[PDB]
């Protein structure tokens, strides 16, 4: 619960971001 | 207050209307704090501005405005091209500057682990406040010591001790330290040198200690000032990663260009090479690292805190990289090596003395710990101290050559030392033994700590001490009979060899005997029995001088004229101390046996007892042959140069040096290349812990040895050390891991464009592919290998070598060997589609190449469609074999040659989680439907997936044979 809990937010944020960058071309949708 | 030098004390505590006895009341230190700021220098204050970083970068720039004239032509898929693009390179940015801030962030951090302190005196509290120097205001009190780095900007008020001596140097230049004082410096303009009478702000203490006023604090210090005109070096491993940055830009910016040159007419089919100019950029972005890759600094920012957290502070970075090298480590003992939880153990009288005979009468003392509780043993049955004349004796020398006490501790609930550790021990013992039977059985726990003690030294008045010098190594007492006629006395303590030659008689009970040579002898016996013995004990000698000099026949503030005032003297006993060497030392040098690190023991112990411990700890075999490998300060001095030289190259055991000693040993264990770990703690050791390649100082140690070293010990534990240099090693272990996943990849992504180009075959990656798979595995994989577990065998080999190459011969080939495999797997898997699937294929002789004349040239040898080459099913093979390829390579980096039938997968039970986040995004893109058009269509649910892994596995197969010739090979 240290370096494991830096862990999540680490790979989480990084998940999270590319997640986005998918659901704004997924948005840019016409 | 600016011109304090010049002012007098009066006139700067008047100024502050400060009271030098009581310092600032806590109203004071408020206002003062409000109006004056916190001593330091202003943090100057990312996010934003740190992804616009990015593309700064030309060729990220290039493919941007080869995907804008492609858009603006097109105008007036590939309508959205330029918008993807960008959207990936700013996620592209963020994940790899996010983890670039959060790495500096968290090395910024490790400074909170050795805050800069300083000592006032407050209004608000009688003693002395060791409070962070951040917080300390123009005005207040200050406190300096031997060893300290002065604060801030400090008027002197007075000097505590005879002398107080400043090394300056930071500052001024001047190397040699300045001598101080209190009187004003009535110049304004006086220079810093001429200021005598001021203590500068980032300065040590040499020697002595004074007490001041702090004039100015912040930027207003004179190194402040400095540090805002102060507007540069790169380790060994960042010069061999450069110049391999290189190495690799300048190759792929080569091919990238070959790839735009071997389409030569192809740029007709459909002003038609901007196509064949952006599909060569968005490799020359996706194989090309600009900047020093996210993943190193992560790994690097997880290793120190993990060092931290093991209680080795790292203070230069750079050591980090010094410590995987290291080959030497040089210990001190007594702090390091051994707990330093002392305490007497062993103690003898003279009992009977008849011309050439002379017997004993030996003592055990049980109780080893700082408390009054235990007995004094003879025989292994309990006796009364105060029955044995000698021992009241001995019990009052250790009584009164005794600067400490003890301290019942009442919420820690436990006896606590104040002075020394080896006086506390004496301390106790006198509480022990009780010679003049007090009642103590009635005491409180705090009345009861020196009970015994204090009854002693109200039987004689202590008149002055005459303090231990190295020279004759002990210090004595002067006392009178307090109150009321027997003469006055001295009483000596150190060591036995030292003391014993100045000894003329001998107590024997409250008889005394003339000293021989066969009583001489038979002291020694059993001091040389214990030290050598299954304890090593540290034996002192204590001795009184019946008739002391006058008290006007001794020059009390002369260091070199003591040994004189400590001779015939009267030998009346011996006490043997214990203390213990620390648990996992034992088995900490055994490990640096493994690693391939020489251990040297620096010790005060006497040769013979310092051999001892070195044979109990396993510096030496139980048995081994020692004479030629441990030497004291005294026979290493009487050596030639050469030899002296020599003898550095295979000792293990240093007793009794000069603190110039270690210096020497340093310089002359570099003359053989080796890399030297050196420990101390005191002023006198900064040069040699400057000297040595890591300078390890004590926590509990003076400022300036810190100051002056790379990497201070919290725990002063010698295990810190080992467990230091294994995590250096863990650590470079973990840099090469992500270095051959982001080569190798990165060769795999040169590989698999070089073969469309040099073989003809149709676009096997689109730039919005190429630059999504470059995404994926850089933002999960890639930054998951940051947190996988050290490696396995790490410190079972000898150490690393600094001239060595940051990737050898053999590693280049692994790169290859997979990068080229990987590269092939992916033109190998959108060619398969053509030539032997199942969903309309080329011809399996040789057809696929010459995919160029279709549209026009179908009556010459085709027969077939000439729109399916574009078609959306081949592309999906080679990013789907890239992708799991991909996630199968990252398995290959939980460990440089460890096979993962030995650290299974599960290992890094999180890059396992970036395989299933990575896999999910992977399939949102081919099912949720309005993304696939943009990309491309979905691979055929069960009968390709097969196909995908088949191909891709075999990366794992691959290197475990790489493997086994790496491992099956040292
Ligand atoms: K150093």
């Amino acid at each position: 619960p240290q370096q494991a809990r830096q862990n999540l937010q680490n790979l989480f944020i990084n998940f999270c971001l590319i997640l986005i960058c998918l659901l704004l071309i997924c948005i840019i949708v016409m | 207050m600016e011109a304090a030098h010049s002012k007098s004390t009066e006139e700067c505590l008047a100024y502050f209307g400060v009271s030098e006895t009581t310092g600032l009341t806590p109203d004071q230190v408020k206002r003062h704090l409000e109006k004056y700021g916190h001593n330091e220098l202003p943090a100057e204050e990312s996010l934003w501005e740190l992804v616009i970083e990015q593309f700064e970068d030309l060729l990220v720039r290039i493919l941007l405005l080869a995907a804008c004239i492609s858009f603006v032509l097109a105008w007036f898929t590939a309508f959205v091209e330029p918008f993807v693009i960008l959207l990936i390179l700013i996620a592209n940015a963020i994940v790899g500057v996010w983890q670039e801030r959060n790495a500096e962030n968290a090395i910024e951090a490790l400074k909170e682990y050795e805050p800069e302190m300083g000592k006032v005196y407050r209004a608000d509290r009688k003693s002395v406040q060791r409070i962070k120097a951040r917080d300390i205001v123009p005005g207040d009190i200050v406190e300096v010591a031997v060893g300290d780095k002065v604060p801030a900007d400090i008027r002197i008020l007075s000097i505590k001790s005879t002398t107080l001596r400043v090394d300056q140097s930071i500052l001024t230049g001047e190397s040699v330290s300045v001598i101080k004082h209190t009187e004003p410096v009535p110049d304004p303009r006086a220079v810093n040198q001429d200021k005598k009478n001021m203590l500068f702000s980032g300065t040590n203490i040499a020697a002595g200690k004074a007490l001041g006023i702090v004039a100015t604090t912040g930027v207003s210090t004179e190194i402040g000032k400095i540090r805002d005109q102060m507007a540069q070096d790169k380790t060994p491993l960042q010069q061999k990663l450069d110049e391999f940055g290189e190495q690799l830009s300048k190759v792929i910016s080569l091919i990238c260009v070959a790839v735009w040159l071997i389409n030569i007419g192809h740029f007709n089919d459909p002003r038609g090479a901007i196509y064949y100019f952006k599909i060569a950029v968005a490799l020359a972005v996706a194989a090309i690292p600009e900047g020093l890759p996210a993943v190193i600094t992560t790994c690097l920012a997880l290793g120190t805190r993990r060092m931290a957290k093991k209680n080795a502070i790292v203070r230069s970075l750079p050591s980090v990289e010094t410590l995987g090298c290291t080959s030497v480590i040089c210990s001190d003992k007594t702090g390091t090596l051994t707990t330093n939880q002392m305490s007497v153990c062993k103690m003898f009288i003279i009992d009977k003395v008849d011309g050439d005979f002379c017997s004993l009468n030996e003592f055990s003392i049980t109780g080893s710990t700082y408390a009054p509780e235990g007995e004094v043993l003879k025989n292994d049955k309990p006796i009364r101290s105060g029955q044995f004349d000698g021992l009241v004796e001995l019990a009052t020398i250790c009584a009164l050559c005794n600067d400490s006490s003890l301290d019942f501790n009442e919420t820690k609930g436990v006896y606590e030392k104040v002075g020394e550790a080896t006086e506390t021990a004496l301390t106790t013992l006198v509480e022990k033994m009780n010679v003049f039977n007090t009642e103590v059985r009635n005491l409180s726990k705090v009345e009861r700590a020196n009970a015994c003690n204090s009854v002693i030294r109200q039987l004689m008045k202590k008149e002055f001490t005459l303090e231990f010098s190295r020279d004759r190594k002990s210090m004595s007492v002067y006392c009178s009979p307090a109150k009321s006629a027997v003469g006055n006395k001295m009483f000596v303590k150190g060591a036995p060899e030292g003391v014993i030659d100045r000894c003329n008689y001998v107590r024997v009970g409250t008889t005394r005997v003339p000293m021989t040579g066969p009583v001489k002898e038979k002291i020694l016996s059993v001091i040389k029995e214990w030290g050598t013995g299954r304890d090593t004990l540290r034996c002192l000698a204590l001795a009184t001088r019946d008739t002391p000099p006058k008290r006007e026949e001794m020059v009390l503030d002369d260091s070199s004229r003591f040994m004189e005032y400590e001779t015939d003297l009267t030998f009346v006993g011996v006490v043997g101390m214990l203390d213990p060497p620390r648990k996992e030392v034992m088995g900490s040098i055994q490990l640096c046996r493994d690693a391939g690190i020489r251990v040297i023991m620096i010790t005060g112990d006497n040769k013979g007892t310092a051999i001892a411990i070195c044979r109990r700890i396993g510096i030496f075999g139980e048995n081994e042959e020692v004479a030629d490998r441990a030497y004291t300060g005294r026979e290493f001095d009487d050596l030639p140069l050469a030899e002296q030289r020599e003898a550095c190259r295979r000792a293990c055991c240093f007793a009794r040096v000069e603190p110039s000693h270690k210096s020497k040993i340093v310089e002359y264990l570099q003359s053989y290349d080796e890399i030297t770990a050196m420990t101390g703690d005191g002023v006198n050791d900064a040069p040699a812990l400057k000297k040595a390649e890591i300078g390890i100082a004590m926590g509990s140690g003076t400022a300036v040895a810190k100051t002056a070293s790379e990497m201070v010990l919290a725990d002063d534990n010698f295990s810190t050390i080992v467990a230091a240099v294994e995590e250096g090693r863990a650590i470079y272990n973990n840099m090469k891991q992500f270095i051959r996943y982001l080569i190798s990849s990165n060769v795999g992504e040169v590989v698999c464009i070089f073969l469309t180009a040099a073989l003809g075959l149709p676009e096997a990656l689109i730039p919005v592919q190429l630059l999504w798979v470059n995404l994926v595995t850089d933002g999960l994989p890639a930054t998951a290998l940051g947190f996988n577990p050290p490696d396995l065998d790490i410190m079972d080999r000898p150490p690393r070598s600094p001239k060595e190459p940051l990737i050898s011969g053999w590693l280049f080939f692994r790169y290859m060997a997979i990068g080229g495999y990987v590269g092939a797997a992916t033109v190998g898997a959108a060619a398969w589609w053509f030539m032997y699937a199942e969903d309309g294929p080329g011809v399996t002789y040789h057809q696929l190449t010459h995919f160029m004349q279709c549209t026009e040239d179908h009556p010459h040898f085709e027969g077939l469609d000439c729109e399916i080459f574009e078609a959306p099913e081949p592309m999906t093979m080679a990013l789907s074999v890239l992708v799991t390829i991909e996630m199968c390579n990252a398995l290959n980096s939980l460990s440089e040659n460890q096979s993962l039938m030995r650290m299974p997968p599960w290992v890094n039970i999180w890059l396992l989680g970036s395989i299933c986040l990575s896999m999910s995004l992977h399939f949102l893109i081919l099912y949720v439907d309005p993304l696939p058009m943009i990309f491309k269509l979905k691979a055929l649910d069960l009968t390709q997936w097969l196909m995908v892994l088949k191909i891709s596995l075999p990366v794992i197969g691959l290197d475990e044979i790489l493997k086994f010739i790496a491992r099956n090979y040292l």
